[PDB]
């Protein structure tokens, strides 16, 4: 109707002043402030590890994975390269101009490696067993596979790349995925016709470009929307559905129908699920009851902290691996809200409970559109990858202040 | 001396009592639906609707004041697909907003003028293109369906100055162009290459191409003249295969391109010679940009007066128009009107003044 | 200097502020007499207890209604809740205008 | 009054516009309050990291009942539920029950509850009566106690019906580009006038004003007996559209609209490098030089104001060898002579717009230009019969040099095939 | 000195019938 349109520009309108608020509160609040307007607008966001610091030059070799999520014009796969400011960060040293801590100036942001896509890259995962291979999902039926060395720079005027690999398991179109830590290879998406498909990968076919599905859980009755493994043990799985219920599946259960843990863990519809390598028990799920709870493997039934800060429906949720107790969540409400246990079950000043609930440590509001993606970066301690609908990636580091004493 | 008497019915004002510039009536409706007219005037926009027995009724009102916008001209129009009137506005900023009464809202807005949008013209025959006048030393053509800038009149040799004002054929096929240059220049849109481009843009679609549209920079007109008007014209109408241009010299010159006996279709692009044969003279009436619109039978041509009186025109009897006609005058005309406008039928006729005020007449047929 | 570009907001929002402003006040009185960080209300005697009272409030998804013991009610009649304090799942149903999921008709998923 | 009315109005609606975007972030804050390092008067708890993620567990019927007081009545239920995605309004289940002929002006609870649904309630019809069994919070009431539940219009003075219900200093000045003052105090300790803060002291409240409200500025300044603030929007504000700049001129109804993706440029932006972690200090209550790369903007034409698609740039050079204008204009200068022959005219005319088009300034390549004409435009000069004027415009070249015999004898070679062709 | 700020200032967004009366009502936004 008329109103709702009127009632949308208003609401797009508090969305922009809100976000410009949010923008004024980046050094005290966040250790470095890099965001980048990728031209293809991005759908995914990643961290290669890869780390170079030579001698004169201070920075850090940094690669992440962009995406492109346009219409059709000659789609393709974009890998850049990033810096650090590192320890010596100089943040004016009286040369800052590139900087004197990192490359500040030329090739911030310059793009290493631009594959041509068929279609839209939905998710980015690559294998940091071997962070040559990278895997992307696209509406049609199959996966692609590509690799930023084999192929050609400088993409030419046209399209319809051949990746060499392509892994055509699916039926719809998807948007899940995730590689496995562990074990080089074994990728897993989840897709919107009612199952996750995973491929066994690792030693592929050379020029492999047909590769049926290794495995498909079909168990949940509605839509998934993400499929994470397990950093601590790479026997299972959890798969996470509309359906009420943050599924974990054990892989090599011989059931690809009912799964290992079929706890509801919500009454709506969950739409995010990962969990953390330093605390095995942590793991946080996202769901549309805005109410992304902590769950421990050995105690699933029993409730803990529930942390009541959400809005809508959560599509990604990620714990800090380097930390202890630090976990994080993103979904439709286009906030990255970072948790904490330290504080959950415990006394608070009247402040702090006006603030929000005890175990919610911090809370990103710099987005515009739904999150797409967020991770953080392993070499790094605080530096966080998060990506929106705006064609806006962000690199950011949660201050560590509040860490102190 | 004429056959014509209209008495005074119904006035009104506005609510932010600022000078109002266009004002026009909305010939494109039939029999018995009731005259409805619209008016311009500061950064509110205003309609009316007057009924019989000397009633004035408002009907709706819009306002555009969140920036420092303005408005000059109110051509009328409408929707072939739709059928319902819309109005087109513009100036200050130079977006044309094309005002949708029906569902009270705006339709497109349109940008790329060096400055404020003078005068609105709508092609008859197709009355989706748009004659806009803009002041930074040219004008141009609009294609309302496409949203396009069918083409762009002006360049080595044309609109040295800004055009404040142009006119169309009784048939659509000569276009006329007033300016600041005191220059009457005329562009045809009879060339094949005009009639390629009208339907280029008739069959055109900015997603379908990657390349922006092939308007065409039409840089020689096919005839100018400067000799007619020693100071710059600010209004121009087609009477027939004449020329009725007005400018600040308080006359409307009646003309005829070329010589006597030349066909007007057959004149070269060389003729550098004009006759004058008509010229309708009155007295204080040296203001600038004001508009006069005759009456769809053009047995009525009217201008509105700075000083608050109102002149009408015969010009159909025998011999072009000679003696002195009559003028009509309000009770409450104090201020300056900027356009007049008649209805479809030789019946209604409303006077807008320098404050929005709508003075709304009545013939007795 | 270069002036401001434009003001994105503001432009037509304003008014539907204001009317969303003066609908709050009147309703809810959370400016007038919720101190500014509280919604107050009034409540009206729907029901009593053989003896209390059922002090119901106007309000409808912005003060929850309780019950309240006769001299209870006869002394705290009305009583004033902190925003934070409301409850989260009718915070929604408060004001429409608090979060709207825009792009949240089509694509998404 | 009059104009210093007019001037109090003007500077309430930037006020009055900067109060809409203040009260909208006191009902849902952007980011917690606690973890700005700099207000850190506020919210400061103890921090011990000493607690370990391995002790998250230690860490961590009614018999009820007459008629209306002043037909047969039926009681239902209303149920409000949780918005999901799916459907904008809240699901509503009804649940009624039957009908007896109770007295007119002169009951046994059942089972029907015991998380989708939000909360439980009903709702009389007797002729309507609705009531609020459960609160918003789920706070206990509808207890045991019977009294006359009054029925809305279409105990109380109204139609009831007999239900024996059982269990189950700180002052503030605002500006307007330094137009004038105000004089405003403060409720509670170290209390935003604008949203709801309770800051511990100054440090919590002078950087939380800078920072957290953008839409104004403010220059604290200190008071003797408490703290005296300075409220004042900046004239730049940059906050204009921060996404795609091509809606910034789309038509009407598909602006900013969200309809699907939108191509872009691509641009990166750095503007916070490194902060400091230093100390308070006095001195900052009483330059940025952010980096960017590459195109973050919006272009355009440079014919007109059209705007420039992103997707318009592969080439997009809009400038030409020789324009059409020019060559309208040497048409019409060639055509314009008077005492030139009619074949001379035309030849001239295809050389001199066969010069603009190639654009030919090396001596030597002259030469070869005269080698040019066949492989084009022999055929026009066949079918125009203009061989003569060729042959005497192609021997007038001694004056200026321009090749020699040999191509001429060449070019007339050349040509003689075409008119041998022709007839 | 008008007291509370937002008795005296808070008045300019409710500037209709919904001032609950008190100072708001009264010469508020004037002197």
């Amino acid at each position: 109707d008329k109103e709702a349109a009127f009632d949308d520009a208003v609401e797009e309108r508090v969305i922009n002043e809100e976000y410009k608020i949010w923008k004024k509160n980046t050094p005290f609040l966040y250790d470095l402030v890099m965001t980048h307007a990728l031209e293809w607008p991005s759908l995914t966001a990643q961290w290669l590890p890869d780390v170079t610091r030579p001698e004169g030059k201070d920075f850090s070799i940094h690669r992440l994975v962009l995406g492109t999520h346009t219409s059709d014009e000659q789609n393709h796969l974009v890998i850049a390269s990033v810096q650090l400011p590192n320890d010596d960060a100089q943040f004016d040293a009286s040369h800052y101009d590139e900087f004197g801590g990192f490359g500040s100036v030329s090739g911030k942001i310059e793009i290493e490696i631009k594959i041509n896509h068929e279609g839209e890259v939905n998710r980015a995962r690559y294998m940091p067993q071997n962070p040559c291979i990278i895997a992307t999902k696209t509406p049609s039926s199959d996966v692609l596979v590509f690799d930023y060395t084999k192929h050609p720079s400088k993409p030419d005027p046209s399209g319809e790349c051949n990746p060499d690999l392509r892994l055509r398991g699916h039926q719809k179109e998807g948007y899940g995925l995730s590689w496995n830590p562990n074990l080089s290879g074994h990728l897993l998406s989840a897709s919107d016709d009612h199952t996750i498909c995973l491929w066994d990968i690792s030693a592929v076919p050379k020029e492999g470009k047909v590769v049926d599905a290794k495995t498909i859980f079909t168990g949940h009755t509605a839509v998934v929307e993400d499929v994470s493994w397990h950093l601590l043990h790479e026997s299972l799985f959890g798969s996470v559905a509309d359906d009420q219920k943050l599924m974990i599946w054990d892989t090599r259960s011989n059931n690809t129908s009912k799964p290992s843990h079929s706890v509801d863990a919500h009454t709506a519809e969950v739409n995010c699920l990962s969990f953390n390598p330093y605390s095995e028990f942590i793991l946080a799920t996202g769901s549309a009851d805005k109410t992304v709870a902590l769950w421990d493997l050995r105690n699933l039934k029993l409730k803990l902290h529930s942390f009541e800060s959400h809005k809508d429906e959560i599509f990604q949720v990620q714990w800090s691996p380097h930390n202890e107790t630090i976990l994080a969540s993103s979904g439709t409400d286009r906030r990255l809200n970072v948790w904490d246990l330290s504080k959950i079950g415990e006394e608070q000043s009247p402040e702090d409970a006006e603030d929000g609930p005890p175990e919610l440590l911090f809370i990103h509001g710099g987005h515009t559109a739904k999150i797409s993606d967020f991770s953080w970066n392993p070499n790094e301690p605080w530096v966080i990858c998060s990506v929106s609908e705006d064609n806006i990636m962000q690199v950011w580091q949660m201050a560590e202040n509040i860490y102190n004493d | 001396k004429c056959k014509y008497s209209f008495k005074c019915v119904n006035s009104l004002k506005e609510d932010h009592n600022q000078p109002l510039f266009g004002v026009q009536f909305n010939w494109h409706s039939k029999e018995g639906d009731p005259l409805v007219f619209a008016t311009v005037g500061s950064n509110r926009v205003t309609l009316y609707e007057c009924h019989s027995q000397g009633e004035i009724r408002l009907l709706q009102s819009y306002v555009d004041a969140d920036a420092d916008e303005n408005f000059y001209t109110c051509a009328w129009t409408y929707d072939s697909n739709t059928s319902h009137p819309l109005l087109a506005v513009a100036g200050s900023r130079g977006i044309i907003r094309i005002i949708n009464p029906i569902t009270m809202q705006c339709i497109k807005h349109y940008v790329g003028h060096g400055n404020a949008i003078n005068e609105l013209k709508f092609h008859p025959r197709d009355p989706n293109l748009l004659l806009s006048v803009s002041k930074d030393h040219a004008l141009r053509l609009w294609n309302i369906q496409t949203d396009t800038l069918v083409a762009i009149f002006g360049g080595v040799e044309g609109h040295r100055d800004e055009v404040l004002s142009a006119d169309y054929d009784l048939l659509g096929e000569k276009i006329m162009s007033c300016g600041m240059d005191h220059s009457l220049k005329l562009w045809r849109i009879n060339s094949k290459r005009m009639m390629n481009a009208i339907k280029e843009s008739y069959d055109y679609n900015p997603n379908k191409t990657n390349r922006p549209f092939i308007s065409q920079k039409i840089h020689f007109p096919d005839f100018s003249t400067r000799d007619i008007h020693r100071n710059y014209v600010d209004c121009v109408r087609w009477l027939g295969d004449l020329i009725l241009s007005k400018s600040c010299e308080n006359a409307i010159v009646c003309w005829k391109p070329g010589k006597m006996e030349d066909d007007i279709d057959k004149i070269k692009p060389s003729e550098s010679n004009v006759t004058i044969l008509g010229r309708f003279d009155y007295s204080q009436c040296d203001i600038w940009y004001m508009r006069f619109s005759m009456d769809f039978w053009q047995k009525m041509l009217a201008l509105g007066n700075q000083v608050g009186k109102l002149y009408v025109w015969d010009l159909e009897v025998e011999d072009p128009h000679k003696a002195k006609c009559t003028t009509l005058t309000h009770h409450k005309c104090g201020a300056a009107i900027r356009q007049t406008s008649f209805s479809r039928d030789s019946s209604i006729l409303i006077a807008v003044c320098d404050d929005a005020s709508i003075w709304r007449w009545d013939r007795l047929r | 200097s270069l002036p401001r570009p434009h003001d994105f907001f503001d432009a037509q929002t304003l008014d539907a502020i204001r009317h969303r402003a003066i609908c709050f006040n009147l309703s809810a009185h959370i400016e007038s007499l919720g101190k500014g960080h509280s919604v107050v209300f009034h409540s009206t005697v729907i029901a009593k207890r053989k003896e209390k009272l059922l002090l119901h409030w106007m309000p409808e998804d912005i003060l929850p209604d309780v019950w309240v013991n006769e001299s209870e009610r006869h002394q705290l009649k009305t009583k004033v809740v902190h925003l934070s304090k409301l409850p989260k799942d009718t915070a929604l149903l408060l004001d429409p205008n608090i979060y709207r999921t825009m792009p949240q008709k089509r694509l998404k998923r | 009054q009059a104009d210093h009315e007019l001037f109090l109005q003007a500077f309430e609606k930037p006020t009055q516009i900067y109060r809409f975007l203040r009260t909208r972030n006191l009902i849902a804050p952007i980011f917690l309050h606690r973890t700005l390092t700099y207000m850190s008067h506020r919210n400061s708890r103890t921090n011990i990291k000493r607690k370990t993620f391995k002790v998250d567990d230690m860490l961590s019927h009614l018999q009820l009942t007459t008629g209306f007081f002043h037909v047969t009545l039926e009681v239902l239920l209303v149920k409000v539920c949780h918005k999901k995605r799916k459907d904008v309004s809240c699901p509503i289940r009804q649940v009624p029950t039957g009908k007896k002929q109770v007295p007119l002006n002169p009951a046994v609870s059942s089972n029907e509850f015991e998380h989708m649904v939000k909360s439980y309630s009903l709702l009389f019809r007797v002729f309507v009566a609705q009531m609020t069994v459960f609160d918003k919070n789920r706070r206990l009431q509808l207890l045991d106690g019977e009294y006359e539940v009054a029925m809305q219009e279409m105990f109380s003075q109204g139609p009831t019906l007999q239900f024996t219900l059982r269990w189950t200093r700180i002052f503030y000045q605002f500006l307007y580009n330094n137009n004038t003052r105000q004089q405003t105090e403060a409720r509670d300790d170290l209390h935003c006038p604008w949203c709801t803060l309770n800051c511990r002291k100054l440090y919590s409240l002078l950087k939380h004003l800078k920072l957290c409200h953008s839409r104004f500025i403010f220059n604290y300044v200190y008071h003797p007996k408490g703290a005296r603030i300075d409220v004042s929007i900046n004239e730049c504000y940059d906050g204009s559209y921060a996404g795609n700049p091509q809606d910034i001129h789309r038509q009407p109804g598909f602006a900013f609209s969200r309809n699907g993706p939108v191509k872009r440029t691509p641009i990166t932006h750095i503007l916070v490098c490194r902060p400091k972690r230093t100390k308070a200090s006095m001195s900052e209550f009483l330059q940025q030089r952010t980096y960017s790369s590459g195109h973050n903007r919006l272009y355009f034409h440079s014919d007109t104001c059209l705007p420039l698609r992103p997707q318009e740039m592969e080439v997009d050079s809009e400038d030409e060898k020789d324009p059409e204008w020019l060559r309208e204009k040497t048409i019409t200068q060639i055509e314009e002579f008077s005492d030139v022959n009619e074949g001379e005219k035309e030849v001239m005319k295809l050389w001199n717009l066969h010069v603009m088009k190639h654009g030919f300034i090396a001596d030597n390549q002259m030469n070869h230009a005269c080698m040019l004409f066949v492989e084009n435009y022999g055929q026009k000069i066949i079918k125009k019969n203009l061989c003569r004027n060729f042959m005497l415009h192609l021997v007038s070249m001694h004056d200026f040099n321009l090749i020699s015999i040999m191509s001429i004898d060449k070019a007339v070679t050349k040509l003689r095939e075409m008119q041998q062709k022709l007839e | 000195p008008p007291a509370t700020q937002i008795s005296d200032l808070s008045k300019r967004k409710p500037k209709t019938e919904d001032f609950l009366t008190f100072l708001c009502l009264r010469g508020s936004p004037a002197l």
